[PDB]
């Protein structure tokens, strides 16, 4: 299959900036009929992808003229002349010349802001949950930037990997940060046979993790 | 105007099949291609195949050959995608797209498919209290299906709130919501999370009290 390689994976911009996104195909995507079927889409969370550009350089009806596409053969580029807030989201290229049709992995356009370390908070299981025979330990890693982050759980100083579920917010509309929740769920029985619970947040703002813990 | 109307969200039992529909208007039905596209939560787009209802011609992505079946009802300008023997990997949004040969495509709004054996179940709501600002939360666990609506203090507390996307575990959803307030306001003032679940027609409150 034709591989579509999009770069960059992530592009932080300020409103008003110029933006340029690249899409390279692993082989020529000139169709046998002479045309090149290369399309660009923008997708926001919870919405369908919206067509911006088709056949390399043609703007779909209703698309603002700040969007433009160009390219030839295996080398394609989408440009935004002065980014607006509604332009933030994930951009995909799609080749329609060779079956199976294939998409690039996406380029996220996000708002640039100052780097920020996460605010980390740990919570023991509620007495209500324990009465039900369950035990979830919750860690909030809040208002950090950039979005890349790792969380590690420790029980009695030992790394725990099973029973951990994570969830991430979209970029905040007010302060442009990201947040993450991590939940470690045990049986009540197992929870009461250990003492110390720890979640460690590793983010680019520091080589040392942010460590939050509590003791039963 | 070219329009594609996709069928409503589906809750599918594991192992069962489901048939999604895409009803077209605003053009000569038999003269446009229909494509189907899959998108798993937080992932990219994946092409399933194309179908030309005007001839019955089709092509599947080999990755979907044993999973997807395209059919049409010309008499109602409707195309169908049947997905067989569903697994967790089949939980996704499915989009249909239509175009004339060498012309721009028009996309439907997508149909959500969720695979679970669960019946309608209201959430259990648990307080998250700590052991100049303080962060509190509530854990909303074991509900089905989506969505729930979480507020704090009946909506009056909206700044500094993070409600996280739910995750499906053991066929049920779990999510958490955090709120950050000045330490001067809790526990000296009341902070309560409210959780509404339309499918079960329930709404419950949980006051956050210090342990
Ligand atoms: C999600 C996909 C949307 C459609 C993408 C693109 O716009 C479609 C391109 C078509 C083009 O219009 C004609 C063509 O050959 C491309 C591939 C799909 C039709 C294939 C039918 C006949 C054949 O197999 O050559």
């Amino acid at each position: 299959d034709v591989l579509m390689t999009q770069t960059p994976l992530s592009l932080p911009v300020s409103l008003g900036d110029q933006a340029s996104i690249s899409c390279r195909s692993s082989q020529s995507i000139v169709h046998s009929n002479g045309n090149t079927y290369l399309e660009w889409y923008l997708q926001k969370p919870g919405q369908s992808p919206k067509l911006l550009i088709y056949k390399v350089s043609n703007r779909f009806s209703g698309v603002p003229d700040r969007f433009s596409g160009s390219g030839s053969g295996t080398d394609f580029t989408l440009k935004i002349n002065r980014v607006e807030a509604e332009d933030l989201g994930i951009y995909y290229c799609l080749q329609g010349s060779h079956v199976p049709l294939t998409f690039g992995a996406g380029t996220t356009l996000e708002l640039k802001r100052a780097d920020a370390a996460p605010t980390v908070s740990i919570f023991p299981p509620s007495s209500e949950q324990l009465t039900s025979g369950g035990a979830s330990v919750v860690c909030f890693l809040n208002n950090f930037y950039p979005k890349d982050i790792n969380v590690k759980w420790k029980i009695d100083g030992s790394e725990r990997q099973n029973g951990v579920l994570n969830s991430w917010t979209d970029q905040d509309s007010k302060d442009s940060t990201y947040s993450m929740s991590s939940t470690l769920t045990l049986t009540k029985d197992e929870y009461e046979r250990h003492n110390s619970y720890t979640c460690e947040a590793t983010h680019k703002t520091s080589t040392s993790p942010i460590v939050k813990s509590f003791n039963r | 105007k070219v329009q594609l109307q996709q069928s409503g969200a589906e809750l599918v039992k594991p192992g069962a099949s489901v048939k999604l529909s895409c009803k077209a208007s605003g053009y000569t039905f038999t003269e446009y291609f229909i494509h189907w596209v899959k998108q798993r939560s937080g992932q990219g787009l994946e092409w399933i195949g194309w179908f030309y209802p005007g001839s019955g011609s089709l092509n599947y992505n080999g990755k979907f050959k044993d999973k997807a079946t395209f059919t049409a009802d010309k008499s109602s300008s409707t195309v169908y995608l049947e997905l067989s023997r569903l697994t967790s990997e089949d939980s996704a949004v499915y989009f249909c797209a239509s175009h004339a040969y060498d012309k721009e495509p028009y996309w439907g709004q997508g149909t959500l498919v969720t695979v679970s054996a669960a019946k309608t179940t209201p959430p259990s709501v648990y307080p998250l209290a700590p052991g100049s600002m303080v962060t509190l939360g509530c854990l909303v666990k074991g509900y089905f299906p989506e969505p729930v609506t979480v507020t704090w203090n009946s909506g009056s507390l909206s700044s500094g709130v993070h409600t996280f996307p739910a995750v499906l575990q053991s066929d049920l959803y779990t999510l958490s919501s955090s709120v950050t307030v000045p330490s001067s306001t809790w526990p000296s003032e009341t902070v309560t999370c409210n959780v509404a679940h339309p499918a079960s027609s329930t709404k419950v409150d949980k006051k956050i009290v210090p342990r």
